[PDB]
């Protein structure tokens, strides 16, 4: 019995990632729009910000490279509330 | 405050080291260890770790410390100054790091230290249906080989080397 | 870098000072060995899950077999230096001064 | 170092799905069989530029590709699709072995009339 | 969070508990009552330790259900089999060397 | 004494938990997986002493990316300024900044 | 609204550990060919209030303790355990839907040691010291066993999730291909709650049950509902974990009410195992765990490894 | 008889059947009628997120469906 | 203890060691560490008297602290370098915390506090083991992090471990200590030059082991762990005094023997980087290890010390001792000075 | 071999329950055919994306919809 019906949770199991899988390449394209959309918010309000601050490069790369080097957690929500820090924060963590 | 929560459970952290580490007795050193050993699978808690912090509870708390405190009430008689007093010393010591930490948001002991939440270094993509960390945990069986190997090889010889030394003969 | 680390680390040496500077008790010595371990387990999976490095995560449980195991035989001598004894001062080991 | 070079706002402007993740879920077969080919180019796109602004001209057909592919349903089957989607959306796992008689219908309208 | 809202709530509970146990019979004055190192056993200890070691053995046990979906699946039922290989040939050590008696 | 039994033998005893760029299970990036390559790709065969001296770029970025030191200590700054400014009161929140406006997707 | 149900699993958890003692009392006392109590209220049922209310209100008993704070932090965490072993129980929804309740259930079963070596600390007697000992040695035996069984289940069920030990089985319950493992674990955690026949500190094969002798211990009656919830707790655990129900996700109360009854007619098996046996003596039990159940477990824990490889029977990870 | 055991055993029963009817109609409540949303793996956080976001006022249970597309 | 349990346990104090030395990575590391130490623990509770546990007591709580300082040291390299291959340390901080955990697994002063108190707490065998075997994995890994060794710190405790290994044997009548103090002064010499020459580091090891493998042997064939008790062996076994005058004469550094050989190739590798004053040094204060060494051959070879009567049963009697490889060691630990350029097979 | 088992089966039989099932557990996966359904099983799971490649002009084998006939089948697993 749990032979049959491991099978068929295993069978459940590459359902349930192939509709996954299908929908990531949406979800690729929102999660770059949305990193986008919080990087260019920041680099303004930078640029707004940081003008009495002499010698101040706004948007200056921490690293050598002009590879694009995936955003750090204070790099998108720096500028933010706190509710929506810990929302993106510490939410699936303290998830129930 | 509560972006600072990992921090918080670390300042506890070590009050709880600078309490037992003063060392007032076994009995009270092993509490103070036990309630470190808490609050640092807290820590480990907050970043993701919920297997290895489960196995703080599991093996520390729930095997290695409840040995010592058997061991200790086995070797201690049941029923001061240099304590306390190293005791506000660590203290003290701590709180002042703390709030140089904290006024400048930045500090150097041996390393310099950021002083802003340690929220803001994390990721910010998914593991999608499954736990990075458990599955490099389960990597154990499959990439750990020689690990397994030298781990059962030494926890074996543990058992046969406790065996000769508490032996007496 | 980060803040936690600050702390971590400064438990360990916490520990350390503890564990370097005795005042009667062996066991309290092993508490103090035991927190070092402790401090060196959370450091090294903040480190490990902070950087995403996968097959580390399997690091922090062979450092706690491998210590809890090294407590064992630490407490195994602590009680044959108990059962010489009597108790488990530290200031009763001193007869290898001469 | 360099000036890190970022889209302006007007880049980022396209006609978002937004659908909750239940509808995407109970679509997610038909979308991965009808809407194949802007999703490969932009996940080919995406893994060998390895920079999500090289990508952004992929993203935008893959979200203008998935809302034909929702109009294309809404036009045509519109109530089997809500129905296998509520019941769908009711499992806090969103089990699809709970609800095979609204794939069944969902999948029968599918069939005929797309 | 919603967890650490629970187990607040189960310690304040516990606390309110053991705090009534205690101060709930202090009203009833009473009558004020002026009337009126241990041995140690090897076995104990030895079970204790005996415990600690395969409680670590028993660690290294812990991520099986997560290492059979691997896709070396050889390496890993070799693995696993001789794992829990060494934990009983360290209870046949235990066993056959005396270790467990008169603590059977 | 560095007897390396593995090479010699063919046997990867402990090479593949040795970098974050080696195989992972289930093809799981480290979050500084392309540093940590370019640093390797750069220093490999020159030997320490070539490596610290001509491959310094790739192992600074490295290290900036493994510990953020520059950067948690440029939002830092910008974080201070930002409060100086707000105390000051001559520089206003955007609401995007504060929570009014619907996120993106 | 999550304070409601925290308080709502708590609050009930407590008057079941009441109404436990009475039916505890009536079951034993109709095996044992009399009646429990059915004077104090109708069919007995203000027995469990008059009761507390009478432990509630008696003195402090004779002695002072060696050590106030862990005389105040043994019962403290013996009543916290007690209550945070209940939130991931599934029964169909957990409070705590955590991906480890399993795990976390093992922990915190772990951590219960703490209030009996506490309390025998905290007693001035060192005979009570040498009793909480041997009660910590039984305690610490029998986990090893609750550990590599229940990791032999899970073995069977793809995580250490709770939730998913309802889905795993949804076509047969779990104690058709885990029987041996079933028996075991359920004398293992009798073993556990210091539970007859293995109750050694309540009974004889004891230093310190002996009738006028000294040892301050803690109200008894916070020990006493923290091991009833103990014993309820791990018999609705061995309820999900070997005869889990029959579950409709638009109907929970269904499963809850077939859950209740089988956890019921387990803990009443509890109680009519205590009515039926003698007590093993110290040496004894340690014998059955160390030389009956551990080589057995062993051995089902080889068996449950290689089983779902060589049927290709691997449950799914999710 | 032995049936007088049944009122406890019955009062007993009504006490375990409380907190899991409790708590699932608690969560059903709280989230639309439905059954609370089982986030165990990153993946079905960031679809829950998603849905709150997506809903328009920060509730991951208030579902859009086709009525949300022109 | 039993001959099988025996073999198994020094197999894995071996095991230890091999995995310390052929391992790329830093857990292994410690994993060979703590391995070597869990299973040599019973080799010095071997006869069960209170000495061998407050031995192994002392020898426990410091190799424990340098294994927890090594671990700490790994993880501020995890930290600063994200990585775990055993070669440079990418933190001077690091670098101190191993060569400090290295230092007092060796027994280097000032970390050398132990060493004669464990050495004289346990037996003669157990204590060839300490002080041979258990010298090869800590120089392994300074043989393998020198790139990222302070050169302060180590010629610190280089100058300090011979200073004071000379200065503890001059007080000296047991024989135990005597070759502790010896060994400190040894190691000494060995990090010494290891940041010049690492090779010479290794030649002077292993001349090392072979000489304190011939001084134990010899110690194990007459039972004799005093000054005192060694006197009685010219009426004993006098082929013994003769051995034992040699190896202590090689031991002191002279010429023509192979005991000159570390200590002149490593004046000669430290003179070609420019350092005169620390070699020098070096080698005057080898001078009171040749001083203890001296009267230990005194009391020996050079003169008949007053035995006594029961001796003359001891005459009748032959040693029936596997003396394993004494021959051989002795030959080595001697005339090994005109094979002096044999040392390029360790480049 | 016969009385030693029967000897060893009345005074010790969970031991030799014991090392039967031990036994069995061992020598089992080694003679069972469904053995090579698991590692199929595991390695057929999808938990990454199946990263697309690009089309050079010589990939006979590599579909172009994940409806094509060419590619890698789970058939074995729908009907077993
Ligand atoms: C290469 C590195 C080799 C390292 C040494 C290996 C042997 C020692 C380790 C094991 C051990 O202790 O064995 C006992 C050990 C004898 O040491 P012992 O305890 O002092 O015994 C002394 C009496 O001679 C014991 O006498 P006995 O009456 O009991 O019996 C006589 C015995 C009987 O012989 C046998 O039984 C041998 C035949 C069977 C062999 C095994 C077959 C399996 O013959 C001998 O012992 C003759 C002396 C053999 C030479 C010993 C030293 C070997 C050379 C070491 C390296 C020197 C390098 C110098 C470099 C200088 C420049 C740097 O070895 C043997 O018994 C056999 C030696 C074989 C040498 C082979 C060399 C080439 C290898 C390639
Ligand atoms: C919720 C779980 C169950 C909890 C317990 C049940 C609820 C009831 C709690 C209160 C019980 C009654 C008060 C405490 C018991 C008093 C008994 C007694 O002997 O009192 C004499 C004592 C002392 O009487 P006394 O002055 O005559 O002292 C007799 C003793 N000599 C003479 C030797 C000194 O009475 C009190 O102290 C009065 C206490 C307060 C009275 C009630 C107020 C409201 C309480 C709510
Ligand atoms: C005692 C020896 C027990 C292990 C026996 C071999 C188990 C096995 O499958 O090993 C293959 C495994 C793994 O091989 P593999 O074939 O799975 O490798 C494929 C590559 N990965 C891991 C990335 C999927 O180990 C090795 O090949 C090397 C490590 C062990 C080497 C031998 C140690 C002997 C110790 C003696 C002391
Ligand atoms: C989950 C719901 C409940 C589950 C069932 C439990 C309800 C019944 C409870 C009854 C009351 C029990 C009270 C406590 C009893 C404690 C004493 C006791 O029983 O000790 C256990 C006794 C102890 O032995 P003993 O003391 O009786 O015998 C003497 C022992 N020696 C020789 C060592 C001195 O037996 C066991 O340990 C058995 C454990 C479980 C056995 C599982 C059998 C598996 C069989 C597989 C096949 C075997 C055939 C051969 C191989 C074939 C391969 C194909
Ligand atoms: C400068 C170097 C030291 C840095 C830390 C200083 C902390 C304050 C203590 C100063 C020394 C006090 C002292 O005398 O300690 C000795 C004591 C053991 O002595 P004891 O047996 O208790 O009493 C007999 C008196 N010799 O030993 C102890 O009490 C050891 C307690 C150590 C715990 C350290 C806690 C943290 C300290 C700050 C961070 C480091
Ligand atoms: C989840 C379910 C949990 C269930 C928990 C409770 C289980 C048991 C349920 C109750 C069963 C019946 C109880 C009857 C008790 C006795 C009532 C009574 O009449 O007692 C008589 C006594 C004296 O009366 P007197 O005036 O002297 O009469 C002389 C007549 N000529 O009169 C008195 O003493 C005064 C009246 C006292 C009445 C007490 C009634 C019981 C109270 C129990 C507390 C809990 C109540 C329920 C809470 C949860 C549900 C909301
Ligand atoms: C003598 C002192 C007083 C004694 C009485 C009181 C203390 C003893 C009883 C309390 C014990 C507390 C145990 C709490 C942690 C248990 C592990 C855990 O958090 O597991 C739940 C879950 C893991 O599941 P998972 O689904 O993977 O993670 C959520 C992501 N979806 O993970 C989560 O949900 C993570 C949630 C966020 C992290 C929670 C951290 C809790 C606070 C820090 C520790 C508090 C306890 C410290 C003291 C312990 C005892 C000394
Ligand atoms: C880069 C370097 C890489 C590695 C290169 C190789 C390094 C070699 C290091 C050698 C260290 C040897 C340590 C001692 C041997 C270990 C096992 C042991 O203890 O054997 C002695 C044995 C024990 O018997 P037992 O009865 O317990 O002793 C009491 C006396 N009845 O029996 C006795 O006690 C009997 C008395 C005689 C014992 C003589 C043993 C001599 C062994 C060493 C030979 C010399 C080393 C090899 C050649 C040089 C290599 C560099
Ligand atoms: C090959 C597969 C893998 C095998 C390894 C995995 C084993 C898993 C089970 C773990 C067991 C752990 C404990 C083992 C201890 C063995 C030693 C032992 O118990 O010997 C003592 C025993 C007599 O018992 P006694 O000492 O008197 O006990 C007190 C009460 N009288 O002596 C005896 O009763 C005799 C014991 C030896 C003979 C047992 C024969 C059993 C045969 C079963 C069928 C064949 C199974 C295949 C394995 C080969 C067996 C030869």
């Amino acid at each position: 019995s749990m032979m049959r019906w491991n099978r068929e949770r295993r069978r459940l199991q590459i359902e349930d990632f192939e509709a996954r899988i299908a929908l990531m390449p949406l979800l690729q394209a929102e999660k770059d729009r949305r990193v986008l959309q919080m990087l260019r918010e920041n680099l303004e309000e930078e640029a707004t910000i940081m003008k009495d601050v002499p010698g101040w490069k706004v948007g200056e790369s921490v690293f050598h490279t002009t590879r694009w080097v995936t955003p750090m957690m204070g790099e998108l929500y720096g500028l933010r509330t706190g509710e929506e820090i810990l929302s993106s924060t510490y939410g699936f963590i303290w998830y129930t | 405050m509560m972006t600072y929560i990992v921090f918080i459970l670390s300042i506890i952290f070590v009050m709880g080291f600078v309490g037992f580490s003063s060392k007032p007795s076994p009995i009270y050193g092993g509490l103070g260890l036990i309630v470190s050993g808490g609050v640092g699978c807290g820590i480990v808690l907050n970043f993701g770790g919920s297997f290895l912090g489960l196995m703080v509870f599991l093996i520390y708390l729930g095997g290695m410390m409840v040995v010592f405190g058997y061991t200790t009430a086995m070797a201690t008689e049941q029923y001061n100054k240099v304590v306390l007093g190293t005791f506000i010393t660590g203290l003290l010591m701590e709180f002042l790091m703390v709030y140089y930490v904290l006024k400048d948001k930045e500090v150097e002991i041996v390393f310099k230290f950021n002083g802003m939440g340690d929220w803001v270094i994390y990721d910010t993509g998914d593991s999608g249906f499954f736990s990075e960390e458990a599955m490099g945990i389960a990597a154990l069986y499959s990439y750990g080989t020689w690990l397994v190997i030298v781990t059962g090889w030494s926890l074996l010889i543990g058992v046969v080397v406790i065996m000769e030394i508490t032996r007496g003969n | 870098m980060s803040l936690v680390y600050m702390n971590i680390m400064m438990a360990f040496t916490v520990s350390l000072t503890g564990l370097l500077m005795y005042r009667s008790h062996l066991m309290s010595s092993l508490l103090c060995l035991e927190g070092m371990m402790l401090s060196l387990f959370i450091l090294a999976t903040l480190m490990i899950l902070n950087s995403h490095f996968t097959l580390a995560s399997m690091m922090p449980i062979i450092l706690l077999v491998f210590a809890a195991c090294e407590a064992a035989l630490g407490l195994s001598l602590l009680v044959m230096v108990s059962n010489t004894y009597g108790t488990d001062y530290v200031q009763n080991l001193n007869l290898l001064q001469c | 170092p360099g000036i890190v070079e970022l889209p302006s706002l007007e880049d980022l402007k396209v006609q978002e799905v937004k659908v909750s993740s239940s509808v995407l879920k109970a679509a997610a077969h038909h979308y991965g069989a009808q809407c194949d080919k802007p999703n490969k180019e932009f996940m080919l796109c995406r893994w060998e530029e390895k920079d999500p602004r090289r990508c952004l001209e992929e993203g935008k057909l893959v979200n203008q590709c998935a809302l034909e592919f929702f109009r294309q349903i809404k036009r045509h089957c519109a109530e089997p699709f809500t129905e296998y989607w509520t019941c769908i959306d009711y499992s806090g796992l969103q089990l699809f072995r709970r609800c095979r008689k609204e794939q069944a219908q969902f999948d029968k309208c599918v069939l005929d009339k797309l | 969070m919603n967890l650490m809202i629970t187990l607040l709530t189960n310690f304040t509970l516990a606390t309110l508990l053991v705090t009534i146990a205690f101060w709930l019979p202090q009203l009833n004055v009473y009558s004020e009552k002026t009337s009126p190192r241990l041995p140690f056993s090897m076995k104990f200890f030895l079970v204790a330790i005996t415990f600690l070691l395969f409680d670590l053995e028993i660690a290294l046990l812990l991520p099986l259900p997560w290492a059979s979906q691997t896709t070396n699946l050889n390496t890993m039922l070799t693995m696993a089999l001789l794992l829990i290989f060494l934990l009983a040939v360290s209870l046949a050590y235990e066993w056959t060397q005396k270790g467990l008696e008169w603590t059977e | 004494p560095f007897f390396d039994v593995q090479k010699k033998l063919g046997v990867d005893l402990d090479h593949w938990m040795t970098i974050q760029s080696a195989e992972q299970p289930h093809r799981i990036p480290a979050r500084c997986h392309a540093f940590e390559k370019e640093w390797i790709e750069c220093a490999h065969g020159i030997g320490s002493i070539r490596a610290e001296k001509e491959c310094k770029i790739e192992f600074e970025d490295f290290r900036e990316c493994l510990l953020r030191q520059k950067t948690m200590k440029r939002l830092n700054a910008i974080k201070r300024q930002r409060d100086k400014l707000i105390k000051e009161g001559k520089y206003t929140p955007p609401p995007h900044h504060s929570g009014q406006e619907d996120l993106r997707p | 609204m999550f304070m409601i149900n925290v308080l709502t699993l708590i609050i009930p958890i407590l008057l079941a550990v009441a109404f436990l003692t009475l039916v505890e009392r009536k079951v034993l006392g109709y095996m044992q060919f009399r009646k429990g109590p059915n004077v104090v209220g109708p069919y007995g049922l203000l027995q469990p209030i008059a009761d507390a209310i009478k432990l509630f209100i008696k003195e402090p008993l004779r002695p002072a303790t060696s050590s106030i704070s862990m005389f105040i932090l043994a019962p403290i965490l013996a009543l916290t355990l007690a209550l945070t072993m209940w939130i991931p129980l599934p029964m169909p929804y957990p409070l705590i839907n955590m991906n480890l309740g399993v795990l976390f259930m093992l922990a915190m079963s772990s951590l219960a040691v703490y209030s009996i070596l506490w309390s025998g600390w905290a007693s001035n007697s060192k005979y009570a010291l040498i009793g909480a000992l041997r009660a910590v040695a039984q305690t610490i035996s029998y986990e090893v066993t609750l550990a590599i069984i229940l990791l032999s289940v899970l073995l069977m069920n793809g995580s250490f999730t709770l939730s998913t030990l309802i889905i795993t089985q949804e076509q047969v319950w779990l104690i058709f291909p885990a029987w041996p493992l079933a028996m075991m674990w359920f004398i293992s955690t009798l073993a556990e709650t210091n539970r007859a026949p293995f109750d050694l500190t309540e009974g004889e094969s004891e230093l310190v049950s002996g009738f006028n002798v000294e040892y301050a211990a803690g109200p008894f009656a916070l020990f006493f509902m923290a091991e009833y919830a103990n014993i309820i707790m791990m018999n609705i655990f061995t309820t999900t974990l070997f005869l889990g129900a029959f579950h409709n996700p638009y109907m929970p109360e269904l499963y809850t009410i077939n859950f209740t009854i089988k956890s019921l007619l387990l803990s009443i098996t509890f109680l009519w195992i205590r009515a039926s046996y003698p007590r093993f003596r110290y040496d004894q039990l340690m014998h059955l765990l160390w030389k009956n159940f551990l080589p057995l477990t062993l051995a089902l824990c080889m068996w449950h490894v290689s089983l779902p490889i060589l049927l290709s029977s691997i449950p799914p990870q999710t | 008889m032995w049936f007088e055991v049944l009122p406890g055993i019955a009062v007993m029963g009504v006490c375990l059947f409380i907190p899991g009817m409790a708590t699932a109609r608690i969560h059903r409540f709280s989230n639309g009628g439905r059954e609370k949303r089982v986030a165990h793996y990153s993946y079905q956080w960031y679809l829950m997120e998603r849905d709150r976001r997506v809903s328009g006022v920060n509730r991951y249970y208030v579902s859009k469906g086709l009525e949300n597309i022109d | 203890m039993n001959p099988i349990i025996l073999i198994i346990i020094l197999m894995t104090v071996m095991l230890g060691t091999i995995i310390v030395m052929i391992s790329t990575h830093w857990l292994l590391i410690w994993i060979g560490f703590e391995m070597n130490m869990l299973a040599i623990i019973p080799i010095m509770m071997k006869k069960h008297n209170p000495r061998a546990t407050e031995a192994s007591t002392k020898y426990f709580l410091t190799q424990s602290t340098a294994s927890m300082l090594l671990m700490m040291a790994i993880i501020i390299n995890l930290m600063f370098s994200g990585q775990w291959t055993v070669m440079k340390l990418f933190n001077p901080m690091a670098s101190m915390l191993m060569t400090m955990a290295l230092a007092m697994k060796l027994g280097m002063a000032p970390f050398h506090f132990w060493v004669p108190e464990v050495t004289q707490g346990i037996p003669l065998s157990s204590g060839l083991i300490l002080l041979t075997w258990q010298k090869l994995a800590p120089m392994s890994v300074l043989y393998q992090i020198l790139p990222s060794i302070n050169l302060d710190l180590i010629l610190t405790l280089s100058i300090l471990s011979i200073t004071i290994g000379g200065w503890g044997g001059l007080n000296q009548t047991q024989l135990r200590k005597i070759m502790a103090y010896s060994s400190i002064a040894h190691m000494g010499w060995m990090t010494a030059v290891l940041l010049y020459n690492p090779t010479m580091t290794l030649l002077n090891l292993i001349i090392y082991i072979i000489m304190t493998s011939t001084m134990f042997t010899l110690f194990m064939a007459n039972s004799t762990t005093t000054t005192l008790s060694l006197s009685h062996t010219w009426n004993k076994a006098p082929i013994m005094t003769i051995l034992v005058l040699i190896t202590l004469l090689s031991m002191g550094g002279l010429p023509p023997l192979s005991g000159f050989m570390p200590k002149w190739m490593i004046i000669q590798e430290m003179t070609k980087n420019d350092s005169i004053i620390l070699p020098t040094l070096m080698a005057i204060t080898a001078l009171l290890n040749l001083y203890f060494y001296m009267r230990l051959t005194y009391s020996t070879a050079l003169t008949m010390f007053p035995s006594t009567n029961n001796m003359k049963m001891k005459w009748q009697f032959p040693t029936t001792k596997r003396m394993t490889l004494l021959p051989t060691m002795t030959v080595l630990s001697t005339m090994l000075l005109p094979l002096t350029p044999i040392l390029s097979i360790l480049e | 071999v016969a009385a030693f088992l029967k000897n060893v089966w009345a005074k010790e039989p969970v031991l030799v329950a014991s090392f039967a099932i031990a036994g069995l557990a061992v020598i089992l996966p080694t003679l069972s055919p469904y053995t090579k359904y698991s590692l199929m099983i595991n390695r057929a799971t999808p938990y990454n994306y199946p990263v697309p490649l690009r089309d050079d002009g010589n990939m006979p084998d590599v579909p172009s919809h994940p409806q094509d006939p060419q590619g890698p089948s789970l058939e074995w697993l729908k009907r077993l």
